[PDB]
């Protein structure tokens, strides 16, 4: 995959124009063959374009490994002093204090494995 | 004489003045010339002669201009220059480093603020200043003597008693690394409370009355009652501060325990592996939380002590375009990405399709003319090939932007132009001093036409066989790429082109050539010629 | 809608509600490059017969380039609807050199071209989508704004929709020499880093003191690799 | 434990051999003893710090020199180390299995369709890193990817999970060696330990070279830190980085290309 | 100021206009005006390599 | 240049003014460690490879010793020593 974006960025610069290009980009998926052939070459699935029960947080810090983190729901640390003096801030709402100690691991090596 | 005139006259300012203009990017020379000059000024003092003063700050002007990485020269020499007297020039020299570093770095807002404590002499530009510093580089993570001095502050200017409140509750929860401190403050406070009509400074009375039950103004016996108050706050405040605790423990034992090195050493130096890669961990961690202060913030930190690496460069550039479809900060990223990398082959490859993106093709015009200005139009003779395959590509894509074709079939023409077909053999002809030869030989006949094909094989290859030079008629991949180029036409039939590779092409090449052709020969015949091998096998056989 | 500019001037001046009113201390400022002089004076001086002198002003570079010119189009104290429309007739004249050269209308927009560009405002905004802002901006003074990929319409409504929410205010007085002197710095920062390119190996680095601090160190760092591959051999080796 | 005493008031002629002669083999067993002296006079200060591996032996040692003659004047032999808020966080181990290693780099890939091979497999986690060996086991549809670096294997894990190989989605965790396998099938078939090991380090710092960088190819060497200096080679040996690199690359890439579009190789 | 001259190599080496000047332009390296043929007669092998 | 808080500009004279010059010969005979005074002509070129000086490591975040019993006694990676 690496060896044909790197050969269409090779090909395609050297035998096309801005007038077939810029009516090539399509908003729906953002597509530019410029470009695009270069995000591509790292990940084998790209997409173009509800974040704490996913599973890209719950093993960010550290891969293999799941685990749901405590965090605060309203958290305030984006908001600046300046705006929140104008009204007093109300509790701070928990979510995962339950899991402060149990973490889980998805263990296919030994299952699959090991034991068969 | 003064001071001035033996320091022109003195024969070490000379070889040490040389030796930072012989090499202007050794900081060491720079930092000798530097401790010379304040050397030679062993009283420091307004009553010293201006004209050494002059060359003082225009010293300290290049070696910031030359290094804007260096955190603590913007303090050194402002305040050197609050020593001189003025505070304007010092509110210069501190903005003109808060901008090196794009108003996110730890150490120069923590010192124009101790600076900003004494000179400001207004209450409301120092909030707004702090409050400028909070909303920027306030979620650092080892930010505790900035949110020391900020509480200090508010503590001794405030009178109202409500905004160290505020600021302490956005303090429980954000993650530093010296977090403890200000919990302790808190649970101190709480105890240094005096009636429960205080407890409308923390939240609203609807929010006591709703989430923890409890009235302001619920008249009767107060004393277990507020003790049921702090009890329950004490609870709250507990298991926030577990999820802090989670969070600052998480950070620090996994990644903030390997990272040695914080600061901006020298273009010179050299950082570990370790190190490298538990950036690289630690801001694959920062994407994840979408905290845009804190993921710039660190992404800043991350280019404090290795910009010369270009890896965080690139990487921030692909975080701005892809995560957050804002893709003229990743052109300013690449743009800045100049001015400190050293390898700059990947990060302008990357922001030529950046600019590209953008339908801003005039930029990019004006950008390779930087390039083809930068060698002197001398282009050809480079010793890196990814530099100059990288102005090819797209130098041949505004050259089709702007010429219009010349062939049939809609075909607009490639690297045959008048100003790139010169370019490209004015490099093919040096033979063994520049690489990515046969780069060329493979994407010069990338066309696939009647009359383009021949004008190809016409150029070039008709050339080669003329001159005989002994470089590509040893290599079989020349003969390769020139045997690819008819067999895969598109106007000619198969028995011709078969009887043309045949019959006028394999009798030409050299029989004692043949030990290097045939290893990459073989491999084409294999390939497309299976009738055609043992009559190649006949020709370069071991007998007469 | 419609691919004209004026259709959509009509309507944008019918149902914005009284848009008539310009803001007060207002300033835009649009650099922008052309390859030639000669196209862009005819559309200019149009610019300048349908656009007066006291809102709109143009400035020349100095000529140092000698290929690439930079003209800046400041919009001062201007209204939404002269907004919209210079920004439509220089996004579209900047684009056509490359896509329509055979088109030959300053004022009629195709349909295969997309509108996308870059302007910047003063910092003294307040916003209480296609135009976002950016992050990590170059200038230390201004916001970068950004538009892409929109039609005629689509740019009239998104250009009306941002001037209707910004609020502008107390602008300096000669803030424009001051960004050209910031762009034309930070511009030559960037092209003498790229004059630095060549003189990487051998010219300022001071090699000759580099190559002797680094010589044992490279040699035990390469020494510990070595151990690190024998002892991974050691380590993956069953015997 | 590591139990610390420090000795003080100490005479000046009193090394480091006479304290240790002191200290250990004296009814307990001395792990180090240093005499902490002068910065650039190399005269001893009078204190010195003694670390044992037992705390009741130490114990016993600072309870038996307390008062003893120590080269003319007193030992002082008292304990250094064993109410304030702020103390440190102390934690326990998860027990060194082969997901709570930080240095471990191999993944294991399963959900194989036994179909793959060993050069197609290399084709798949080639450029995340330099790899060292691409061997699977037969039959039991399942593999091992080992790199160098551990942020290689992160991109590997954070790339290739959810790609079908084959028409089969991909399983990938972590996992062991082939030896480390089989010493837990020997110790488990018997139930006593089943003990893992971790995986040895890179003896760090390590300057030249640079995490999640590949190289397949005289040497003039600048040793310039903005490009590479050292890498590890592909099978392996250790290879001073040339300039010549993304050229040899783009041959070797354009030579593959030409070479699978017949069909001489499949990876 | 007398008896000082500002260069600096990036435009000189890269055979540009205004590589040198009296004033304080920022980004220059003030070196001597004695010694400004010392400057030039020690970078000539960088200068012969870029003609070459 | 900074950080040593007697090379600094405008209040290094203040430390350089009263020493406490200790008329005494018992507070100047009682130490006997070194002073370790970094001057400002300490340049790049000392120290170039910060790794190889031996550094130290840097100190834990410090945690309240009353709230102490609620932390992860599970860590997430194999620390050894």
């Amino acid at each position: 995959m690496n060896d044909i974006l790197t050969d269409y960025k090779t090909f395609y610069l050297t035998h096309s124009n801005i007038v077939t290009y810029e009516s090539s980009i399509i908003d729906s998926n953002t597509f530019d063959p410029i470009l695009y052939p270069e995000l591509k070459m790292s990940n084998p699935k790209y997409d173009p374009v509800d974040w704490h029960k996913k599973t890209e947080w719950k093993e960010a810090g550290h891969i293999g490994i799941t685990t749901e983190r405590p965090q605060i729901s309203n958290s305030i640390i984006e908001c600046n002093s300046g705006t929140l003096i104008q009204k007093p801030i109300s509790l701070p709402n928990f979510r995962n204090l339950e899991k402060i100690n149990q973490v889980k691991i998805n263990d296919l090596y030994t299952e699959e494995f090991l034991k068969e | 004489m003064d001071k001035y005139t033996a320091l022109i006259h003195d024969e070490n300012f000379s070889t040490l003045t040389l030796n930072v203009s012989r090499y202007p990017k050794s900081l060491a020379y720079w930092e000798k010339l530097l401790n010379y000059i304040v050397k030679a000024s062993a009283p420091i003092c307004k009553s010293t002669e201006p004209q050494l003063l002059k060359l003082i700050r225009c010293t300290y002007s290049s070696m910031l201009n030359e290094f804007p990485y260096l955190e603590n020269y913007y303090i050194d020499f402002a305040l050197l220059e609050y020593k001189l007297g003025n505070v304007s020039m010092s509110h210069k020299i501190f903005q003109r480093g808060l901008q090196a570093f794009n108003q996110r770095s730890l150490l120069l807002w923590t010192s124009y603020l101790k600076f900003c404590n004494n000179v400001i002499s207004h209450q409301k530009q120092l909030f707004k200043k702090y409050e400028t510093a909070e909303e920027y580089v306030g979620l650092h993570f080892f930010s505790g003597e900035f949110w020391d001095l900020y509480l200090e502050q508010i503590s001794s200017r405030c009178t109202s008693s409500k905004k160290y409140w505020n600021v302490l509750r956005k303090i429980l929860e954000i993650p530093l690394h010296s977090f403890s401190k200000f919990y302790a403050l808190w649970l101190q406070r709480i105890d240094d409370i005096m009636d429960l009509k205080q407890l409308s400074q923390l939240t609203s009375k609807d929010e006591l009355l709703k989430k923890l039950k409890i009235d302001i103004n619920y008249s009767g016996r107060k004393g277990p009652y507020l003790q049921d108050a702090k009890k329950k706050l004490k609870k709250i405040t507990k298991e926030m501060y577990m999820v802090v605790q989670y969070q600052v423990l998480e950070i620090y034992s996994i990644f903030e325990s390997k990272i040695y090195i914080n600061y901006y050493t020298s273009p010179e130096t050299l950082v570990s592996s370790d190190e490298i890669e538990t950036w690289i961990k630690y801001l694959d961690y920062t994407i994840t939380l979408q905290t845009d202060s804190l993921t710039h913030l660190n992404f800043q930190r991350a280019l404090l002590p290795l910009a010369h690496y270009d890896l965080v460069w690139i990487k921030y550039s692909k975080w701005l375009i892809n995560s957050k479809n804002d893709l003229l900060g990743a052109k300013n990223v690449l743009l800045m990405g100049l001015k400190f990398s050293l390898k700059k082959t990947e990060i302008i490859k990357l922001l030529y399709s950046v600019i590209c993106k953008l339908n801003e093709y005039v930029l990019l015009r004006n950008l390779l003319e930087k390039i083809e200005s930068s060698y002197s139009d001398n282009v050809e003779n480079v010793d890196d090939f990814e530099i100059f395959w990288d102005y090819l590509q797209f130098k041949t894509f505004c050259q089709n932007s702007l010429y219009s074709s010349r062939y049939s079939d809609s075909q607009s023409n490639g690297l045959l132009n008048k100003e790139l077909f010169d370019k490209v053999w004015k490099r093919l002809s040096c033979k063994e001093k520049k690489s990515g030869q046969e780069i060329l030989l493979n994407n010069l006949v990338q066309f696939y036409s009647k009359d383009t094909v021949e004008f190809v094989e016409k150029n070039i290859f008709q050339k080669i066989i003329e001159f005989g030079w002994e470089y590509y008629l040893q290599n079989g991949m020349f003969w390769n790429c020139y045997c690819r180029l008819i067999y895969f036409d598109t106007s000619r039939s198969y028995l011709d082109k078969r009887q043309y590779i045949v019959r006028k092409i394999w009798p030409q090449i050299d029989k004692k050539f043949a030990q290097s052709v045939l290893p990459s020969l073989t491999e084409f015949c294999e390939s497309y010629f299976p009738e055609e091998m043992d009559t190649l096998e006949e020709m370069f056989t071991e007998e007469p | 809608q419609s691919f004209d500019i004026w259709k959509n001037l009509d309507r944008i001046r019918s149902t914005k509600k009284n848009a008539g009113q310009f803001i007060k201390g207002s300033l835009l400022i649009l650099p922008m490059r052309t390859e030639d002089k000669q196209q862009f004076d005819e559309c200019m001086d149009e610019l300048h017969k349908y656009i007066s002198k006291d809102i709109l002003r143009c400035y020349p570079q100095k000529e140092q380039k000698d290929e690439g010119m930079l003209f800046y189009i400041v919009l001062k104290d201007f209204n939404i609807l002269d907004s919209c429309f210079v920004l439509s007739v220089l996004l579209a004249f900047q684009k056509r050199l490359w896509m329509a050269p055979s088109e030959k209308s300053y004022f009629r927009v195709p349909k295969n071209i997309n509108l996308t560009g870059s302007f910047y405002l003063p910092k003294n905004i307040e916003t209480g989508s296609s135009i976002v802002e950016v992050g990590f901006n170059v200038v230390p003074d201004f916001q970068q704004f950004q538009v892409k990929a929109c039609h005629v319409s689509k740019f009239m409504n998104e250009l009306s929709n941002f001037f209707s929410q910004v609020e502008f205010g107390k602008c300096e007085a000669n803030v424009i020499n001051y960004f050209k002197r910031e762009y034309n710095r930070t511009y030559s920062q960037i092209s003498l880093a790229l004059y630095e390119l060549p003189l990487i190996g051998d010219g300022l680095f001071d090699i000759k003191s580099y190559i002797s601090k680094t010589r044992p160190i490279i040699e035990t760092s390469k020494a510990q690799m070595i151990k690190h591959i024998s002892e991974m051999k050691a380590y993956n080796e069953i015997s | 434990n590591n139990c610390s005493i420090f000795v003080g008031d100490l005479a000046p002629n009193v090394t480091e051999s006479q304290l240790f002669e002191l200290f250990i083999n004296r009814y307990a067993s001395t792990s180090h003893a240093k005499i902490v002296h002068d910065q650039v006079t190399g005269m001893s200060k009078g204190y010195g710090f003694v670390k044992f591996t037992n705390s009741d032996e130490q114990q016993l040692a600072l309870s038996e020199m307390q008062g003893v003659f120590l080269n003319g004047r007193a030992i002082k032999v008292g304990p250094t180390s064993g109410m304030s808020q702020f103390i440190y966080p102390v934690q326990q181990q998860p027990s060194l299995n082969h997901f709570t290693d930080p240095n471990n780099t191999t993944v294991f890939i399963g959900g194989l369709s036994s179909l793959v091979t060993e050069d197609e497999l290399r084709a798949y986690f080639q450029p995340f890193g330099t790899i060292v060996y691409v061997k699977i086991p037969v039959g039991k549809c399942c593999g091992f990817v080992q790199y160098v670096d551990r942020l290689s294997a992160e991109a590997a894990i954070a790339g290739m999970q959810g790609f079908p190989i084959a028409n089969s989605r991909v399983r990938l965790s972590w996992g062991r060696s082939a030896k480390q396998t089989a010493l837990l099938q020997q110790a488990m078939l018997s139930n006593s330990l089943q003990v893992q090991q971790q995986q040895p380090g890179l003896q760090q710092p390590n300057y030249g070279y640079i995490p999640s960088s590949t190289c397949e190819a005289n040497v003039s060497s600048t040793m310039l830190p903005g490009c590479q200096i050292l890498n590890y080679s592909n099978p392996q040996q250790v290879i001073m980085q040339g300039s010549e690199a993304v050229v040899n690359s783009t041959n070797a890439m354009l030579n593959r290309l030409e070479q699978g579009s017949n069909g001489f190789m499949f990876a | 100021m007398r008896d000082i001259v500002f260069v600096s190599p990036q435009l000189y080496l890269s055979s540009q206009e205004g590589w040198k000047s009296d004033s304080a332009k920022s980004g220059f390296i003030p070196i001597l005006k004695n010694d400004l043929q010392r400057f030039q007669d020690s970078l000539k092998h960088i200068v012969d390599a870029r003609n070459s | 240049k900074v950080f040593v808080d007697a090379n600094r500009f405008d209040i290094g004279d203040l430390v350089k003014a009263s020493k406490l010059p200790q008329r005494a010969n018992e507070k100047s005979a009682h130490h006997s460690f070194k002073q370790t005074s970094r001057s400002r002509d300490e340049t790049c070129e000392s120290n170039p490879f910060p790794r190889l000086n031996n550094p130290k490591k840097l100190e834990p975040p410090k945690i309240l010793s009353q709230w102490s019993n609620t932390i992860p006694k599970t860590s997430i990676f194999y620390s050894v020593d």
